[PDB]
């Protein structure tokens, strides 16, 4: 328990999760093209917000 | 208030004022006369408690905190005045005001009157501990010490935030005696039930559950003298006094949301009990009794009877200067031999008798002794456990038990047996050592000969 | 009217459009620029004409001013880019990820 | 030293999870809380149900 | 959300109303933190710049000290300012509209009925 | 001192605290109310000045 | 000055003189309800400024 | 589809499963349509067959976990009957964390999404039970 | 360089924001912003290297894409009404992209991929120039237009930026860039509570300046570029540690430094306008970046890496510190939260 398992459950599962999630955010390439692109699709999902929600 | 806190602000110009040949003398003895100043708030004739200020307030629960505080600076200055004596002037009085700022922090903390400038002292005394731990601390490990302890309180406090601005949005005032007089019942809602948890799991984190336990070994570990002094003997109890603060607007809900926390805690005493049993380092072990003692507190804290709250009270001021103690015994066996093996340095009687009487009364007061609020604590516990339900006895057993068991097991493999005697590096004994342990034991034989002191808000 | 600025709009659109998605050409992109540019100095000389908002006339003067100003800097800094590397790729330019 | 780091440090970095000690895990951390809470609940529901229908007397219990 | 009350002229750091209210006494807890600030800026710029942390620099630590005093008076009276005719125009608000505050009645500990939730 | 002083103190301490919180709430029910409509000194959102409006005779009568 | 070098030792307690002042202080800050409490509200004797200092 | 997500809350829990399916895959299928445009639009693939691939594999795993989570939703409020139960939510949540362990081959990620998303979701159900506005429209 | 055109550019950098600030009409805001972008590209293109060169080109192809965005949303509202101000009934549709194209001005996610590539490669206090005063012009169009924005957008815009800003700074290693991923968190938070009340995230705003201020100021001393190089700061410039760790800790947001207030405050007010649930979110995220700013600190304070041997040189020479502008910042940014009520406003 208190050298696997409460370890294993609370903080290092905390720690492994968020540095997944840091690499999946900062696996970007250098590349402004693809950064417009994100651009374009968060205008697309604005848009899309307030024809929804209006 | 403020003439206990302002002499110990003024403790650090004297500190960063003294010539670097009389700062511990100067410090330590001028925090042991703030301690006797301290001293003067336990004049309680009438049943009202003391409010001095509009936002400093005492109390039979907040004096013994105080009073405990004050008198373990001294004792902690005493304890980390060796272990620096091959250091910069600077670094020894940055140490020395990191202590001061704690004590400063912890009775303005327990003497808070509002629950919000509680969490902000609170988190206050969270940071100079961690500084302590990681830029005192001796092994490699005393980084993931701190950011295990940091992080567990801090995402432990973080609802605590929500709910006490949450509680001051809907009452208007988040001050605890207004709280206490026109306190509300709460409509048994799911919204309600993460309100009890929110308020109530920064202070479970923070006095170790069976859960979340897991950075209290490893800052302990990693830590030194003073840091588990001050850990062991105030943090936990802050946690403690935290719970009875914020459990008094939780009225209704209590008695079926406190189910799985005293679960965890009789049965996590049990398993920290075994783990101390099986327990290969020193220090290790006293952080789990320290676990087990604070599920116990828990329990009583949860369960919330009259009975219980004066057993918790006289189990936190016992168990901080027991556990204050064992603390400094450990660490002048680990001065001598720079190690925390247990099993290594092993006849230790001959050659320190009256170490070894201490040794032997630190284990009497660490398992539970009759003539000793230990005992007094532990036993209203017990009947207030009892008195919830009758099978927690089974569990309280087996506990003690196992409590008494690795005390004696701790003083027969650590004191009895034949000497280890390529151990040539062992010094007789220190003057200041053998006075921290008598600075320890003293108090207990007061405390027990007049227990109505630690007797807390009940009765 | 409406028609007619329904249009200018979809150009600006478009215009954006083209900004957002390169096409390995910074020249490109610029021309990209300067075209939601005229569409925008059209859409406020119709407005204001439409309007008779005489006062305001000399908005469109103040943005194709402005206008100018930035594709010079966009030129200058294209000159410095082709400088750089010789090929005025924007995915040639790249190399700030890390 | 070396047998205080492998009982000590090097637990976690040398456990593997299996379906064997993820059992072992789940019935060692759930089984005893769940055992003593049906306990516990059992007899604190008993003692109420007593308490209110009044066949449960405190003959001296003044201090509990 | 009170820049557009009426009498609000713009950018006026002290209007005449202002004088209408107590000053701080020049030794409240607010200035005197303020001056310990500066002198604690004033030691930490000496021992920044590796100088001696108190014998040196007396002219410059009286200017910390002085400045920051000087700038938290007049910003603390025109913060005093800021909650009394915040606290004004609440009250006249309230006396404006009495409908929707109503002076509601609370009873006495003798006709609610609180239940009692026993702790066996 | 004795037991008058202090219970004096808190008394007064305890009407200082009742009062804080009364206005406390008062504040939020206000601070809503002119928000949801604004008709006091807060939350008054601007508007177009009346002082730049030209109201000399035009080239055209129909104005 | 006449004694002089360790000058030091004078902090500490003026630290504790400073703070029973600023409790004095806040005493005579409360001040409400002097005799005006159901529990004592006594009469204010023929020499007697107030109850409490 | 705001009036699609409302006839989601129209009927009570345990009535019309196949529609509180329906719904949910569909809102699942629009939450993988949108992350796998964010995906390939930051991380671009060797070629279009495999950047629609990536779109089909992340929009299929975003359906079956709505599918699976509003399946196991109404089939706990089925089984036993008391609509207005947050642990039906937790028990779907947790499903749905299983499914997208079961889709990214590993059972840690299972686990851990099935306690996050049923704490997630148990969440949502205690929110709309008792009248949580999340973006609320300023009032103070 | 030169001094002639020193001043026109500085002057010009200045005045762009006070011209946004100071005017009532929204073609003169977008000419103050113009202004500023136009003036600060040169100062970023300066060392004259492939990385400036990329970062300038970036910046100013991100900025007028959004200029020419906000423009349009003038000369839309223009259209509608006939007026220079979105008074109170103009379109959603033009308030959103509004909205939107001043967050790709500030720079918050989904927006704020260019940031930290800006941010690297670019000169320390060029950074301190960008992360501080190019953020004060489009805060001040979105505290003028405080009511009739989208509360549920900005919400959104809020916590992604949050998360992504602390997912971020937990990943980096480079200063700068941790220096934007902190810019991204904070401007989250400014943005989080800006439809509530302006007054908040200008308080926001002035904590965040006067809290990065000093630690751009620290890293510009000794041309610290990394953690390493700030981990060898107990060799160079050992009388810096601890208010860096002072002020690591203040844009953590731990009490009782008065980095806590703001977050406290923004919370305060979003409990006030029942939003628990954003803000509980938004919290915890903040933990993330305060671990963070704690492993910078372990680097650089409580540890002592190793050093090398020039660094006795290093000793040997002597330094110059500014006076008047790293010990107030620092001290003020460290030390003033009992003067909160003060404070807010
Ligand atoms: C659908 C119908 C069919 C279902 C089915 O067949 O289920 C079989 C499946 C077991 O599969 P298996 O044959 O053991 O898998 C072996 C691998 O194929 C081969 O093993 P391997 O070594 O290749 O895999 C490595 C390791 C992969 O690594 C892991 O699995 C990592 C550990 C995951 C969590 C383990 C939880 C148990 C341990 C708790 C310890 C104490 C915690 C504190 C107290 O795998 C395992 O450990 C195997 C067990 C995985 C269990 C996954 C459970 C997911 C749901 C968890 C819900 C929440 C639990 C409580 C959380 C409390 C948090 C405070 O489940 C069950 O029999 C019971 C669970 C049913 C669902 C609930
Ligand atoms: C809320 C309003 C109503 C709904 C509105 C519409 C829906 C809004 C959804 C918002 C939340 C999700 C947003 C997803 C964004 C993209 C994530 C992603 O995949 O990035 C990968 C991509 C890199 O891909 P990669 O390198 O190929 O990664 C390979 C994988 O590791 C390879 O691993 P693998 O093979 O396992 O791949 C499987 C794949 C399959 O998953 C997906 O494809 C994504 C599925 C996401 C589902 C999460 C929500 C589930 C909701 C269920 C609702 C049930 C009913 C309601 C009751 C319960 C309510 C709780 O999983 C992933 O890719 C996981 C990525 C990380 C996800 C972290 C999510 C954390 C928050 C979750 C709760 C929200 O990273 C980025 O693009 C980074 C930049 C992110 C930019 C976007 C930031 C904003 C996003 C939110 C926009 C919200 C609307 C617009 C607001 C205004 C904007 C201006
Ligand atoms: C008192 C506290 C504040 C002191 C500020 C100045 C600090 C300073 O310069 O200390 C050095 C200086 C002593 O230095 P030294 O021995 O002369 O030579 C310097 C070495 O050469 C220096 O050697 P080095 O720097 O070349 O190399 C060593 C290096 C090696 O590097 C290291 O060792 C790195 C250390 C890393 C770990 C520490 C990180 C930071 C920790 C901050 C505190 C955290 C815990 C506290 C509680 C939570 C706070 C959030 O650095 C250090 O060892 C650090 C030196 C500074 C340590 C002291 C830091 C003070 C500020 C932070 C604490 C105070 C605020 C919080 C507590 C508030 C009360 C509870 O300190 C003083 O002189 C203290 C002041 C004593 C006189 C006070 C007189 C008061 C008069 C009042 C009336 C007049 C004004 C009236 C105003 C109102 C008019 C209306
Ligand atoms: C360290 C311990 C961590 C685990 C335990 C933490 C507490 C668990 C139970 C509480 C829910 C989560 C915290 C909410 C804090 C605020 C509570 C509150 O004010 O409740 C009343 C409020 C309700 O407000 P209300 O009561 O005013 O509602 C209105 C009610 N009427 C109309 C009747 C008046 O609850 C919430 O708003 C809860 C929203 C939570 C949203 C965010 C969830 C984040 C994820 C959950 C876990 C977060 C911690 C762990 C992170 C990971 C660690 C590894
Ligand atoms: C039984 C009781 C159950 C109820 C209670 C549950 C909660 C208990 C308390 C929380 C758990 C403990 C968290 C803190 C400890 C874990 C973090 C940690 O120690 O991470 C270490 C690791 C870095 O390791 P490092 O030392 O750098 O590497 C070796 C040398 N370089 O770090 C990393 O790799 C990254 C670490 C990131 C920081 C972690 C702390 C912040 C967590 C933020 C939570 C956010 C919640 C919301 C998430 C989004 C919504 C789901
Ligand atoms: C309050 C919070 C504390 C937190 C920690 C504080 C640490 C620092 C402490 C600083 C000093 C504070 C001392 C506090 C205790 C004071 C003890 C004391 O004098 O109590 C008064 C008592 C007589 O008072 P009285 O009213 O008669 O007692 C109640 C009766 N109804 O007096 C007496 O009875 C006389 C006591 C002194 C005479 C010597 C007693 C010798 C006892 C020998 C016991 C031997 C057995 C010990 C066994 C131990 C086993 C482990
Ligand atoms: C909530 C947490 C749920 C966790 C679920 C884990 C299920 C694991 C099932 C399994 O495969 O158990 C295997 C275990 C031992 O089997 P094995 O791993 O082959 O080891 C041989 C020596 N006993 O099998 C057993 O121990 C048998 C138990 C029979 C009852
Ligand atoms: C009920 C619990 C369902 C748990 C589903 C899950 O996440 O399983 C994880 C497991 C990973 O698959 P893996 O270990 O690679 O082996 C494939 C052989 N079936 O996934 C699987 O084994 C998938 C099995 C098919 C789907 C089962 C549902
Ligand atoms: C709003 C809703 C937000 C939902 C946010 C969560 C989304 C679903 C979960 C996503 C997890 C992504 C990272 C991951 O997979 O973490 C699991 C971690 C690693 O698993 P591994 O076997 O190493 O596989 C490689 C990873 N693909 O595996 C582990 O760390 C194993 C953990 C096993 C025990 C987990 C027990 C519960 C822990 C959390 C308790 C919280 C209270």
């Amino acid at each position: 328990l208190d050298l696997i398992w409460l370890e294993k459950t609370i903080p290092k599962s905390t720690s492994t999760l968020h540095t997944n999630m840091t690499t999946l955010t900062t696996n970007q390439k250098g590349l402004i093209k693809l950064y417009f692109m994100s651009f374009l699709i968060n205008i697309i999902l604005i848009i899309i917000l307030y024809s929804i929600n209006l | 208030m403020l003439k206990i806190i302002l002499p110990s602000l003024m403790l650090l110009p004297l500190t960063w004022l003294s010539s670097p040949k009389k700062t511990w003398t100067n410090v330590t003895s001028y925090s042991f006369l703030i301690s006797l100043t301290s001293l003067t708030l336990l004049w309680q004739t009438d049943e009202n408690y003391k409010n001095f200020s509009n936002m400093f307030s005492s109390d039979p629960l907040s004096t013994p905190l105080i009073i405990l505080t004050a008198w373990l600076l001294p004792l902690m200055l005493m304890a980390s005045q060796n272990h620096l004596k091959k250091d910069n002037n600077v670094l020894q009085k940055l140490y020395i005001s990191m202590l001061i700022s704690l004590q400063i922090l912890l009775i303005m903390t327990f003497s808070a009157t509002e629950l919000i400038m509680f969490y902000i002292l609170f988190e206050a005394t969270l940071i100079p501990t961690l500084i302590i731990i990681t830029r005192w601390g001796n092994q490699t490990e005393r980084l993931n010490a701190g950011i295990y302890f940091l992080f567990y309180t801090l995402i432990g406090s973080i609802p605590l935030l929500i709910a006490l601005i949450l509680i001051q949005n809907h009452v208007g005032t988040l001050n605890l005696m207004i709280l206490s007089f026109t306190t509300h019942t709460l409509d048994a809602s799911w919204s309600n039930n993460l309100l009890w948890l929110a308020c109530m799991m920064a202070f479970l984190i923070k006095m170790p559950l069976y859960g979340v336990h897991l950075w209290l070994p490893k800052a302990h570990v990693e830590a030194p003298i003073a840091g588990s002094m001050i850990l062991a003997a105030i943090l936990l109890k802050l946690g403690s006094y935290g719970m009875i603060r914020i459990s008094i607007i939780l009225d209704p809900l209590t008695k079926y949301m406190a189910y799985p926390f005293i679960l965890l805690s009789l049965w996590g005493m049990i398993m920290t009990s075994s783990i101390c049993l099986r327990q290969t380092d020193l220090k290790s072990l006293i952080a789990y009794s320290s676990v087990s003692h604070m599920a116990l507190v828990i329990a009583s804290i949860m369960i919330q009877t009259p009975w219980s709250f004066m057993g918790a009270t006289m189990l936190m001021i016992a168990h901080g200067l027991t556990s204050s103690l064992l603390f400094c015994l450990a660490n002048s066996n680990y001065e001598r031999i720079h190690s925390r093996t247990m099993i290594m340095a092993r006849g230790l009687q001959m050659v320190f008798p009256l170490m070894a009487t201490w040794w032997l009364m630190a284990s009497l007061a660490n398992l539970a002794l009759p003539p000793s609020i230990n005992l007094m604590g532990e036993l209203f516990i017990t009947m207030s456990l009892f008195s919830w339900s009758n099978f927690t006895i089974i569990l309280m057993g087996i506990n003690i038990i196992i409590t008494g068991m690795y005390s004696m097991y701790m003083i027969i493999t650590t004191q009895r047996g034949k000497l280890t005697n390529h151990m040539i590096n062992l010094q007789p004994s220190h003057t200041r050592e053998l006075t921290l342990m008598a600075l320890h034991m003293i108090p207990l034989i007061l405390l027990t000969t007049s227990p109505k002191l630690i007797t807390g808000l009940t009765m | 009217m409406p028609s007619t600025f329904f249009n200018l709009t979809m150009a600006f659109s478009l215009s954006l459009l083209g900004t957002l998605m390169f096409r390995s050409h910074l020249m490109s992109t610029l021309l990209c620029l300067e075209g939601m540019v005229l569409s925008l100095f059209i859409m406020t000389s119709v407005t204001s004409l439409n309007s008779n908002s005489m006062s305001s006339m000399p908005i469109p003067i103040t943005i194709l001013v402005f206008a100018a100003c930035e594709a010079a800097v966009g030129l200058a800094l294209l000159v410095k880019v082709s400088n750089t590397y010789g090929t005025d790729y924007v995915q040639n330019l790249n190399l700030l990820q890390c | 030293i070396r047998w205080t780091y492998a009982r000590s440090a090097n637990i976690y970095p040398n456990f593997r999870p299996t379906p064997k000690n993820s059992l072992l895990g789940a019935v060692a951390g759930f089984g005893p809380l769940i055992f003593w809470y049906y306990v516990f609940k059992t007899d604190r529901d008993r003692k109420e149900r007593l308490i209110q229908e009044g066949k449960l007397d405190r003959k001296f219990n003044i201090s509990y | 959300m009170m820049n557009g009350r009426p009498g609000h002229e713009p950018l006026k750091f002290l209007p005449d109303e202002a004088r209408s209210l107590p000053p701080p006494k020049l030794n409240d807890p607010r200035l005197v933190y303020m001056g310990l600030l500066g002198y604690c800026t004033g030691l930490m710029d000496n021992m920044l710049r590796m100088r001696p942390v108190m014998r040196a620099g007396l002219h410059r630590q009286l200017l910390f000290v002085t400045s920051f005093v000087f700038a938290g008076y007049f910003y603390l009276k025109r913060q005093n300012y800021l909650y009394a005719v915040k606290d004004h125009d609440m009250f006249g608000y309230i006396k404006l509209h009495p409908e929707d505050f109503p002076e509601k009645e609370k009873k006495t500990y003798a006709e609610i009925l609180e239940p009692f939730h026993p702790v066996r | 001192d004795g037991p008058e002083k202090n219970y004096e103190k808190t008394l007064a301490i305890l009407q200082i605290e009742s009062e804080k919180a009364e206005l406390r709430l008062k504040e939020q029910e206000v601070r809503r109310l002119m928000r949801a409509r604004g008709d006091g000194p807060w939350y008054q959102f601007p508007t177009p000045e009346k002082e730049f409006i030209d109201h000399s005779p035009k080239a055209t009568p129909d104005n | 000055q006449l004694l002089r070098e360790h000058w030091v030792h004078i902090l500490v307690p003026a630290g504790f003189v400073f703070g029973c002042y600023l409790d004095r202080k806040d005493d005579e800050k409360l001040t409400a309800f002097r005799n005006k409490s159901m529990l004592f509200q006594r009469e204010l004797r023929p020499n007697e400024e107030v109850t409490w200092k | 589809v705001k009036r699609f997500f409302e006839s989601y809350h129209e009927v009570p829990d345990g009535t019309q499963c196949h529609r509180k399916t329906y719904i949910t895959t569909a809102l699942g299928g629009i939450c993988g349509i949108i992350g796998s445009a964010y995906s390939v639009s930051l991380n671009p693939a060797d070629s279009t067959l495999e950047a629609v691939a990536r779109v089909g594999r992340y929009t299929f795993t975003a359906a079956a976990i709505g599918a699976m989570f509003g399946l196991t939703t109404c089939v706990s409020a089925q089984v036993r009957e008391k609509p207005d139960d947050p642990l039906n939510y937790f028990i779907g949540g947790c499903a749905g964390g299983l499914t997208l362990g079961a889709r990214t081959h590993s059972y840690g990620t299972a686990a851990m999404g099935c306690v996050y998303m049923g704490t997630a979701a148990a969440l949502f159900k205690i929110g709309k039970l008792e009248g949580w506005e999340l973006f609320p429209t300023p009032k103070v | 360089m030169n001094p002639i055109t020193l001043a026109i550019i500085y002057f010009t950098i200045f005045l762009g924001p006070v011209i946004t600030m100071s005017s009532t009409n929204l073609m003169l805001m977008w000419v103050g912003l113009e202004f500023s972008l136009l003036a600060i590209i040169p100062m970023l293109i300066n060392k004259k290297n492939p990385r400036s060169t990329e970062a300038a080109t970036k910046y100013f192809v991100t900025q007028a894409t959004a200029s020419m965005i906000i423009l349009l949303a003038i000369v839309l509202n223009y259209k509608q009404l006939g007026t220079w101000m979105f008074q109170q009934q103009t379109n959603g549709l033009i308030l959103n992209m509004t909205l939107m194209a001043l967050s790709m001005k500030l720079g918050l996610a989904p927006f704020h991929f260019w940031l930290p590539e800006v941010t690297q490669g670019i000169p320390l206090h060029m950074g301190l120039i960008l992360l501080t005063w190019q953020k004060i012009a489009p805060l001040s169009i979105l505290i003028q237009i405080y009511p009739l924005l989208n509360s549920t957008i900005i919400l959104m815009l809020a916590i992604t930026s949050i998360f992504m800003g602390a997912w971020g700074g937990l990943n980096q290693t480079q200063m700068r860039k941790i220096m934007a991923y902190s810019s991204i968190a904070h401007m989250g938070w400014m943005l989080a509570i800006l439809p509530y009340n302006p007054s908040l995230t200008l308080l926001n705003l002035m904590i965040y300046i006067i809290l990065t201020a000093p630690m751009f100021m620290a890293l510009m001393l000794n041309n610290s570029m990394t953690i390493n190089s700030i981990s060898l700061l107990w060799n160079k410039t050992p009388a810096m540690l601890t208010m860096i760790s002072l002020m690591l800790l203040s844009l953590g947001g731990l009490p009782p430094l008065t980095g806590f207030l703001p977050k406290w405050i923004i919370i305060t007010e979003l409990m006030k306008n029942n939003c628990l649930i954003m803000a509980t979110l938004m919290a915890m995220m903040a933990l993330l970046n305060l671990f963070f700013y704690t492993r910078l600190i372990y680097s650089t304070s409580l540890t002592m890496f190793p050093t090398n041997n020039n660094s006795k040189m290093m000793t040997h020479q002597t330094k110059t510190k500014p006076n008047l502008m790293f010990s107030t910042l620092a001290i003020m940014s460290t030390m003033t939260l009992p003067l909160a009520p003060q404070l807010i406003t």
